[PDB]
C-alpha cells in the first residue's frame, strides 16, 4: 500500500536525479508472460506443498495418542469444522513466504538500472550532432539481445539526406557528368579498370570543370561567382543555354527551367553575414537542392518572399507567383502546383513526384511516345547509377479550361464537415489528363562507417529489413555501394510490371500468385499452407540460402487479402539477409510488419527517420529513432533515439546482448535462492502432526530475502561484463545465443528448482545430523539445543552457499563484485552477533556469543560450503571439458594473449 | 556544461580478473584444498577418539524387577571409552519405595550404579537425556509470558486475550488467580531431583563432588530484573498441586536469583531428542572405580512410554562422542579427491589442445 507507492516515488526520484495509469506504456514482452508462467509455476508448488502439509495436518485420527494431548486437556472439539479451521488459517498463516515479494518490483528495477547505464555510454555519445541513445521506456529493454529483424527506412538511416547534383533530363538529354563512389562501386562490380580508369575519369571531370568555369567567365559573368562553393561542372548544359541545340531547345530548356522553379516548398533566406549570400533551409532537401543549383547555374532565388518568387537571371530580376499550393501526401506521393499567367492567359497544373505516381494517371489518348519514352529510358539508366528519380508532368489548362476550372472549384469550395474525401474524389476523376516534360537527377551520400557495421551485424546472423517508396534499382544499387547486398546471389523478384507485360500482360493477382508459386515450388521448398508455417516458427529463424527477394507495390497491396497469401509470403520471406519492397504506402508496410510479427512471432527492430516510420514504431517489437530530416519527431513515438545509424551497431549487437544474458541467467538464480528458505520450513514442520513449526526468527521473514542475499543476484544482473567490448566487437558470433534462445527454457526453471531443493536437502541435514547423537557440542556450558540457534545455523549456511553461488557463475572477478559479496557476508554477521544483544532478541539473545565462538560453527559451514560448491562446479567443469561453449573458449583464448594488440573501445571510424 | 563524464565505471572498465577453467589453473587449487582439508579432517577424528561417554536410560526402572540390585537391561546403557572395546561392566538398578506421597503412580527413589575403568580430565558434565517429547506444538511453545523475563505481574487480560503470544491454553483457574510459571512449557517441566554430589565405594572417606551452579552463562545474570510480585494474585499452575498443596505463601516464593534450573527450562529442545545440562565438575579429577547414583521419580513418563536417562561425558573442541563430523570430513576428502584424478585423467585421456578455434559452433563450414 503505502509503502509500496512511496519506496515507488523515492526511486523516481533517484532516477531523475541520476538521470541529469501504470507503469507499462503500451505492452510487455514474452519474457513478462514467460515470468508469469514461472509464478504460477511457484504458486502451484506452493498450492502442493500445503496439500501435503495438510493431509498429514489431519490424516492422525487413526494414527496413535501421542503425549500431544496428555499436557494439554484441552480438546476442543469438532473435528469437521475446528480442525478445518486450524489448517486453513495455518496454511494461510504460514504459506505465505514462497510467493515472491520484491519480484514484481525487482524486475524493473533491474530494467531502469541497466537503461540508464545504457544512458550514461559515452562511447555512445554524438559529436558532431551531440545526440547520445536516451531511453524512452525503461520497461521493455531485454528483447535487445534476441533481435532477429531489423526494419529500416532507407531514406534518412541508410543514407543522409545530403543532397548532390548529378545529372539533369531535359527534353530527353541527360546533362551532368561527374565520378561519385557508387559509380566506382558499379565499375568494380562490373569487372572493368578502376583505378586507371578512375584517375583518368576524375582528371576528365577536372578538366570539365576547368573548360565550364573559362566558358562562364569568358561569355559573361554571373552573380554567383565563388571559388569554393561553386559545385556545378556539367558543360554540356551551361553551353546549351543561348543557341548551342538549337531554338527549340533553347525554348524547352528554360521552360522545364521556369517550370521547376515555379514548383517548390522550399523557404529561402538570407545569410546573417551577407544577405546576398544563400542560406536556403527547408524541410525538402531535394527541393532545397534544386533551387540551390537553379541558383549556382544562374536562376538565383534570393529573399524569403511567400506570396510570388523573386528570381534573378544574371542580375535580371523577376518577380512571379504560384496560385494553388497541394503539398506532399503520405498517399499522394507527389506535390501539386497550379498556376495561372495572363497574357494569352493560362493555367499549368504541375505534378512532381516519382515515376510509379506519375505515370499511372496521364492522357493515354494523348501521349507524344517520344519524349515518354526518352524520360522512361532516362530514370531507368538513372535508377541504375543510382540517381533519385524526381519526374514532373504538365497539365495546360486553357480559357475555357480556366473557367470550368474556376466554375468547378466555386461549386466545391461549399463542402464542410471532412470536405477533403469529395476534393480528393474529385481531383482524382477530373484530372486523368497529364503530359510529363522531364525531371532532375538526384543522389544521396551515406552515413559514417555503414558497409563495416552492418557486415558485422549479418555475420552476427541477424536478418535485417530495408524499406523505400521511390524505385528498387536505387534501392538495390544503394544497398551494393555499401556491402549488404553482395554478389552470388539473384533476385526473387516478384514486380507486376516491366517487360513481363509485354508477354504475359494480365491483372496482377494470378501473374504474382504465379511467381510466388514458382518460388514456393521450384526455388525453394515450402510449398503447403500449414506445415512449413509451424515448421519455421518452431525453428526460430537461422540465416541460411543467401538469396535477394523483391516485392513490388500491387504485390504488396494485394497480399493483405489472403490468408493463403500471407502466409506463402511469411515462408518465402525467409531468405538469409536481403528483403526489400517499394511502390508501399506507410499503412500497408506496417500491416506487413504486424503480419510478420503476429506468426512466427520474432522480436523486430524499427529504426527509422522520417515520417511514414511513425507507423513502424507505434507497431513494431521495439523501435529506435533518428535525429535526421523533419520526421524526428518519431523519436518522441519511440522507443530508443540516436544521433546516427552508426551507433546502433553496438547497442543490439553489445549492450542488448548483455542485458538478454544477464536478466535470463539471473531470473533462474533469484527463483533457486527463495525455495530453500521455504522448503527447511516444510521438512521442519513434518513432526507435531504438521502443526506449523514455525523454526526461524519472527524477524527472519524479511532481512534473509530482502537485505542480506538481495545484493549480488542483482548485482549481477546490472554490473556483469559477459565478455571485453572491443573483442565481441571483433568477434560477435556469440550473439548466436540470442538467435537461438538458449539460455531462457523450462528445463532450467526445473534444473534449478531441483538443484535448490538438494541444496536444501544439505543445509538442513548437516546440522541436524550434527546433534543426532548427543547434541552436547559446547566445548562449554551447555550448548544451543534450540531450534533459533539451529535456525541460525541452517540460514547462515544457506545464505553463504547462495552468495558464492552467484559469485561462481558471476562471470567478471573485479574490485567491485566481491567486495560487496564480502559486505554482505559482514552485515550478516554484524546483524546476527549485535541484534541478538537486545530486549527484542528476548528468547534468542545470545546468538553472538554462544554460537559464533563455537568450532562447530566453523567445522560446519566448511563442509556446507563444499558440499554446496563442489558438485556444481565439478558439473561446470565437466560440461566446460565435453561441451565446452564458445563463450568460455574465446574468454581464454583472449585472456592467454592472442587478442591484445588492439587498445579498448576501439572505433573503424577513427 | 551538458558533455557526459568519461570514466572507466560509467563505462564499466573497473579493472577485473576473469580465470578461466584449465589444468595449468585447475589442479593446483584442487590438490591443496584436498590435502588441507583431509588433513583437519584426520586431525579433528584423532582429536574425537579420545573422549570417552556413558549413559543409562531409567524410565522403566519402577517395574522392571523388584526392590533388589537387578542389572539394567542392555537396550538402557551405552559406553564409550577410547581404550576398552568389549567393556560390557552392566550397571545396576535398584528401587526403593516411600508412602509418604499420595500420588503413587510414579514416586519413589531409583538408585543405579555403574563403573568407570580410567581416570578423567578433570571436565565432567552430566545431563539429563529426554527421548520421544513433543516440545514443537506451537499451542505448547507459543505459551509463556513476557512479565517473567523481568519479574513483572501484569494482569489477565495482559496475559490471556494478549497477542499470537500469551499463556492462552492455562490462562485462569476456578479462583482467577493468575500463575507467575504460566504457560504450558513451563508446567510441563521434568521433574527429577539430582544429588549434589556422588558417593565412592572405593574409599567412601572421599566422595565426588557435584554442583548445580553454571550449567549456563551470565545471560540469566544479565536478564535477571527487579520483580514486584503481588503475592496474592499468583496461584500455582494445576500440574503443581502435588508440589505446592498449600499454593504460594509470603516465603515459598520461586525465587530466581540463585538457582536458574528452574527457569533454564525457558526455551525448549531443537527437536524430539531432549537433553540438558544438570551437574558440572571442573576442580576435580574423576578417577576410575565403581560409582553408584539416586535419582527421585516425581516426574511421570510411561503414560506414553516417554523415555528419560542421564548422560556423563567429557566434551572436547567439537563436543563428546560424536563420528559424523569426521564422516563428512571423509566423504568430501574422497569425493574431491575422486573428482581431482578423474579430470586429471580426462586431460590425460582427452589430451588436446586448450584453444581449438574450429570447435567454435560457427566453424562447420
Ligand atoms: C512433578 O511434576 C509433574 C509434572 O506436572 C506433576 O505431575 C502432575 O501431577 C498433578 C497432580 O495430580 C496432575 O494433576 C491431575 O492429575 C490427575 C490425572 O492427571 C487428576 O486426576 C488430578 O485431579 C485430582 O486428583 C485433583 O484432586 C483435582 O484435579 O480434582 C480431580 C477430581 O476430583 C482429582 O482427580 C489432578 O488434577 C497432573 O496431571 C500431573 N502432570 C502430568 C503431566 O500428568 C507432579 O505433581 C509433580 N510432583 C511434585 C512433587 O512436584
Ligand atoms: C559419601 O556418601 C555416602 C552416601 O550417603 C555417605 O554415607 C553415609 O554416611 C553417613 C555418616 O557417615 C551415614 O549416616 C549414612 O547412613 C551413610 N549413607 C549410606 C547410603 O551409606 C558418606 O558419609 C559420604 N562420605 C563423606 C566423606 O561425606
Ligand atoms: C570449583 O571451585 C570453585 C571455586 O573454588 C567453586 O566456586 C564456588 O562455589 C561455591 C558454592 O557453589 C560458591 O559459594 C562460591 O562463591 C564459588 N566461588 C566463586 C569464585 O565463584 C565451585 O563450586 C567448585 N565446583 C565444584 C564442583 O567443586
Ligand atoms: N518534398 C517533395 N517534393 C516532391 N517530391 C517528393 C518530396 N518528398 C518526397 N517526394 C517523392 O517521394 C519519393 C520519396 O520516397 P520515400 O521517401 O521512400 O517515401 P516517402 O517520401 O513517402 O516517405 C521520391 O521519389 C520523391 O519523388
Ligand atoms: C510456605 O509453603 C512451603 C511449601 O509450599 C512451606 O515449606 C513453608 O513452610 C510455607 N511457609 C509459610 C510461612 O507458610
Ligand atoms: O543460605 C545460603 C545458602 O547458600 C548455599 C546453600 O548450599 C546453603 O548451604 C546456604 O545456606
Ligand atoms: F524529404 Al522526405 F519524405 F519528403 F524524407
Ligand atoms: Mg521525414
Ligand atoms: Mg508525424
Amino acid at each position: 500500500s503505502v509503502p509500496l507507492i512511496v519506496i515507488v516515488i523515492i526511486t523516481a526520484i533517484k532516477d531523475g536525479i541520476e538521470d541529469s495509469a501504470g507503469v507499462t506504456p503500451t505492452k510487455k514482452s514474452r519474457i513478462s508472460r514467460e515470468l508469469n508462467f514461472s509464478v504460477i509455476l511457484n504458486f502451484v508448488l506452493l498450492f502442493i506443498l500445503c496439500f501435503t502439509a495438510g493431509i498429514v495436518n489431519g490424516v492422525y485420527y487413526k494414527q496413535k495418542p501421542r503425549s500431544r494431548d496428555y499436557f494439554e486437556f484441552g480438546t476442543i472439539g469438532g473435528s469437521a469444522s475446528t480442525n478445518g479451521f486450524v489448517s486453513f488459517w495455518v496454511a494461510v498463516i504460514l504459506y505465505q513466504s514462497l510467493v515472491p515479494i520484491s519480484l514484481y518490483i525487482s524486475v524493473e528495477i533491474i530494467k531502469t538500472a541497466q537503461a540508464i547505464f545504457i544512458y550514461t555510454d559515452v562511447l555512445l555519445y554524438n559529436a558532431k550532432l551531440d545526440y547520445p541513445c536516451t531511453p524512452k521506456s525503461w520497461n521493455i529493454s531485454d528483447d535487445l539481445g534476441q533481435i532477429e529483424y531489423i526494419f529500416s527506412d532507407k531514406t534518412g538511416t541508410l543514407t543522409q539526406n545530403v543532397m548532390e547534383f548529378k545529372k539533369c533530363t531535359i527534353n530527353g538529354v541527360s546533362y551532368g557528368r561527374a565520378y561519385t563512389e557508387a559509380l566506382a562501386g558499379l565499375r568494380k562490380r562490373q569487372g572493368v579498370d578502376v583505378e586507371s580508369e578512375g584517375r583518368r575519369e576524375k582528371e576528365e571531370i577536372a578538366k570539365d570543370r576547368e573548360t565550364m568555369i573559362d566558358e562562364l567567365r569568358s561569355m559573361s559573368d554571373n552573380t554567383q561567382f565563388c571559388p569554393e562553393d561553386l559545385t556545378f561542372v556539367s558543360k554540356e548544359i551551361v553551353e546549351d543555354l543561348k543557341g548551342s541545340s538549337g531554338d527549340h531547345q533553347q525554348k524547352c530548356c528554360e521552360h522545364f527551367l521556369l517550370a521547376l522553379a515555379l514548383c517548390h516548398s522550399v523557404l529561402v533566406e538570407p545569410n546573417k553575414d551577407d544577405p546576398k549570400k544563400l542560406d536556403i533551409k527547408a524541410q525538402s532537401p531535394d527541393e532545397s537542392a534544386l533551387v540551390s543549383t537553379a541558383r549556382q547555374l544562374g536562376y538565383s532565388f534570393v529573399g524569403s518572399s511567400k506570396s510570388g518568387l523573386i528570381v534573378e537571371i544574371q542580375g535580371v530580376q523577376k518577380e512571379f507567383q504560384v496560385l494553388n499550393v497541394l503539398e506532399f501526401n503520405s498517399s499522394r506521393k507527389r506535390m501539386s502546383c497550379i498556376i495561372k499567367i495572363p497574357g494569352e492567359p493560362k493555367a499549368l497544373l504541375i505534378c512532381k513526384g516519382a515515376d510509379s505516381v506519375i505515370y499511372s494517371r496521364l492522357d493515354r489518348t494523348q501521349n507524344d511516345a517520344t519524349l515518354l519514352e526518352k524520360t522512361a529510358l532516362h530514370l531507368e539508366e538513372y535508377a541504375t547509377e543510382g540517381l533519385r528519380t524526381l519526374c514532373l508532368a504538365q497539365r495546360e489548362l486553357t480559357w475555357s479550361e480556366y473557367e470550368r476550372w474556376v466554375k468547378t472549384y466555386d461549386v466545391a469550395a461549399a463542402s464542410v464537415t471532412n470536405r477533403e474525401e469529395e476534393l480528393d474524389k474529385v481531383t482524382d476523376v477530373i484530372e486523368r489528363e497529364l503530359i510529363l516534360l522531364g525531371g532532375t537527377a538526384i543522389e544521396d551520400r551515406l552515413q559514417d562507417g555503414v558497409p563495416d557495421s552492418i557486415a558485422l551485424l549479418a555475420e552476427a546472423g541477424i536478418k535485417l529489413w530495408v524499406l523505400t517508396g521511390d524505385k528498387v534499382e536505387t534501392a538495390i544499387n544503394i544497398g551494393f555501394s555499401c556491402n549488404v547486398l553482395n554478389n552470388d546471389m539473384e533476385l526473387l523478384v516478384v514486380k507486376a510490371s516491366g517487360e513481363d507485360v509485354e508477354e504475359f500482360g494480365s491483372d496482377p493477382i494470378q501473374v504474382v500468385n504465379n511467381l510466388v508459386t514458382k518460388y514456393l515450388r521450384e526455388k525453394f521448398g515450402m510449398s503447403g499452407s500449414e506445415e512449413e508455417l509451424k515448421e519455421a516458427k518452431r525453428e526460430h529463424g537461422l540465416p541460411q540460402g543467401n538469396f535477394a527477394v523483391i516485392i513490388d507495390g500491387d504485390a504488396l497491396k494485394v497480399a493483405l487479402n489472403g490468408e493463403e497469401m500471407r502466409r506463402k509470403f511469411l515462408l518465402l520471406c525467409k531468405n538469409c539477409k536481403a528483403v526489400l519492397c517499394c511502390r508501399v504506402s506507410p499503412a500497408q508496410k506496417a500491416a506487413v510488419v504486424k503480419l510478420v510479427k503476429k506468426t512466427l512471432d520474432v522480436m523486430t527492430l524499427a529504426i527509422g527517420d522520417g515520417s511514414n516510420d511513425v507507423a513502424m514504431i507505434q507497431s513494431a517489437d521495439v523501435g529506435v529513432g533518428i535525429a535526421g530530416e523533419e520526421g524526428r519527431q518519431a523519436v518522441m513515438c519511440s522507443d530508443y533515439a540516436i544521433g546516427q545509424f552508426r551507433y546502433v551497431t553496438r547497442l543490439v549487437l553489445v549492450h542488448g546482448k548483455w542485458c538478454y544474458k544477464r536478466l535470463a541467467e539471473m531470473i533462474p538464480q533469484f527463483f533457486y535462492k527463495n525455495v530453500i528458505f521455504t522448503l527447511s520450513l516444510f521438512w521442519y514442520g513434518i513432526y507435531n502432526n504438521f502443526d506449523g513449526s514455525y523454526l526461524f526468527e519472527y524477524t527472519y521473514l524479511t532481512f534473509y530475502n530482502l537485505a542480506f542475499t538481495s545484493v549480488p543476484v542483482i548485482l549481477l544482473a546490472v554490473l556483469d561484463q559477459d565478455v571485453s567490448d572491443t573483442v565481441s566487437m571483433l568477434v560477435p558470433q556469440l550473439y548466436r545465443v540470442g538467435i537461438l534462445r538458449k539460455e531462457w527454457n523450462q528445463t532450467k526453471f526445473l534444473w534449478y528448482m531441483l538443484d535448490g531443493v538438494y541444496q536444501s536437502v544439505i543445509c538442513f541435514f548437516f546440522p541436524y545430523l550434527a546433534y543426532h547423537k548427543n547434541m552436547v557440542v559446547t566445548e562449554n556450558g551447555l550448548g544451543l539445543d534450540h531450534r533459533y540457534f539451529v535456525g541460525v545455523f541452517v540460514t547462515a549456511i544457506a545464505v553463504t552457499s547462495c552468495n558464492f553461488y552467484v559469485f561462481m557463475e558471476q562471470y567478471r572477478w573485479d574490485w567491485f563484485c566481491g567486495l560487496f559479496i564480502c559486505l554482505s557476508l559482514a552485515v550478516f554477521y554484524g546483524w546476527t552477533g549485535i541484534w541478538t544483544s537486545s530486549s527484542s532478541s528476548n528468547e534468542f539473545y545470545k546468538g553472538a556469543a554462544r554460537v559464533f565462538a563455537q568450532p562447530a560453527y566453523w567445522a560446519v559451514l566448511f563442509v556446507g560450503v563444499l558440499f554446496c560448491l563442489l558438485p556444481r562446479f565439478t558439473i561446470d567443469c565437466i560440461r566446460k571439458i565435453f561441451y565446452p561453449k564458445d563463450i568460455e573458449i574465446v574468454r581464454e583464448m583472449w585472456l592467454r594473449g592472442d587478442f591484445d594488440l588492439y587498445p579498448q573501445g576501439y572505433d573503424p571510424t577513427d | 556544461n551538458r558533455r557526459p563524464k568519461e570514466d572507466a565505471f560509467t563505462q564499466q572498465r573497473l579493472a577485473a580478473i576473469n580465470p578461466v577453467l584449465t589444468p595449468r589453473t585447475v589442479l593446483p587449487l584442487y590438490l591443496l584444498i584436498a590435502v588441507v582439508f583431509v588433513i583437519v579432517g584426520g586431525c579433528i577424528l584423532a582429536q574425537n577418539s579420545k573422549v570417552d561417554e556413558v549413559t543409562i536410560y531409567y524410565q522403566d526402572c519402577m517395574t522392571n524387577a523388584t526392590s533388589s540390585w537387578s542389572d539394567i537391561p542392555s537396550e538402557h546403557w551405552q559406553f564409550v571409552f577410547h581404550k576398552y572395546k568389549t567393556y560390557n561392566t552392566a550397571p545396576q538398578w535398584r528401587f526403593v519405595d516411600d508412602e509418604s506421597d499420595d500420588f503413587t503412580k510414579q514416586r519413589g527413589t531409583c538408585q543405579i550404579r555403574f563403573t568407570t575403568p580410567s581416570d578423567m580430565k578433570n571436565n565432567v558434565y552430566l545431563n539429563y537425556v529426554l527421548e520421544k517429547f513433543a516440545a514443537n506444538h506451537r499451542r505448547y511453545v507459543l505459551s509463556f509470558s513476557e512479565d517473567q523475563i523481568r519479574g513483572e505481574d501484569a494482569s489477565y487480560e495482559t496475559v490471556h486475550d494478549a497477542t499470537g503470544i500469551n499463556c492462552k491454553p492455562l490462562s485462569k483457574n476456578a479462583d482467577g488467580k493468575i500463575y507467575y510459571p504460566c504457560g504450558l512449557i513451563a508446567n510441563s517441566m521434568f521433574n527429577d531431583t539430582f544429588p549434589l554430589q556422588l558417593t565412592n565405594v572405593g574409599d567412601t572417606s572421599n566422595n565426588y563432588s557435584l554442583t548445580n551452579k553454571g550449567i549456563n552463562w551470565e545471560s540469566d545474570k544479565k536478564r535477571y530484573k527487579k520483580t514486584k510480585y503481588n503475592y496474592t494474585q499468583i496461584a500455582p499452575p494445576p500440574y503443581w498441586e502435588k508440589m505446592y498443596p498449600d499454593g504460594y505463601n509470603e516465603t515459598n516464593i520461586p525465587d530466581i536469583q540463585d538457582w536458574e534450573e528452574f527457569q533454564n527450562w525457558m526455551r525448549p529442545g531443537a527437536f524430539d531428542k531432549i537433553t540438558k545440562l544438570i551437574r558440572i565438575n571442573k576442580n576435580d579429577t574423576l578417577p576410575a572405580g565403581e560409582y553408584q547414583l539416586d535419582i527421585g521419580l516425581h516426574w511421570p513418563v510411561l503414560e506414553f512410554n516417554g523415555k528419560k536417562g542421564i548422560y556423563l561425558t567429557h566434551g572436547s573442541h567439537l563436543g563428546g562422542r560424536n563420528p559424523f563430523l569426521g564422516i563428512v570430513y571423509l566423504i568430501g576428502g574422497c569425493i574431491c579427491a575422486a573428482m581431482a584424478l578423474i579430470l586429471l585423467t580426462f586431460w590425460l585421456f582427452g589430451g588436446r589442445k586448450i584453444a581449438d578455434a574450429s570447435s567454435l559452433s560457427w566453424n562447420m563450414k
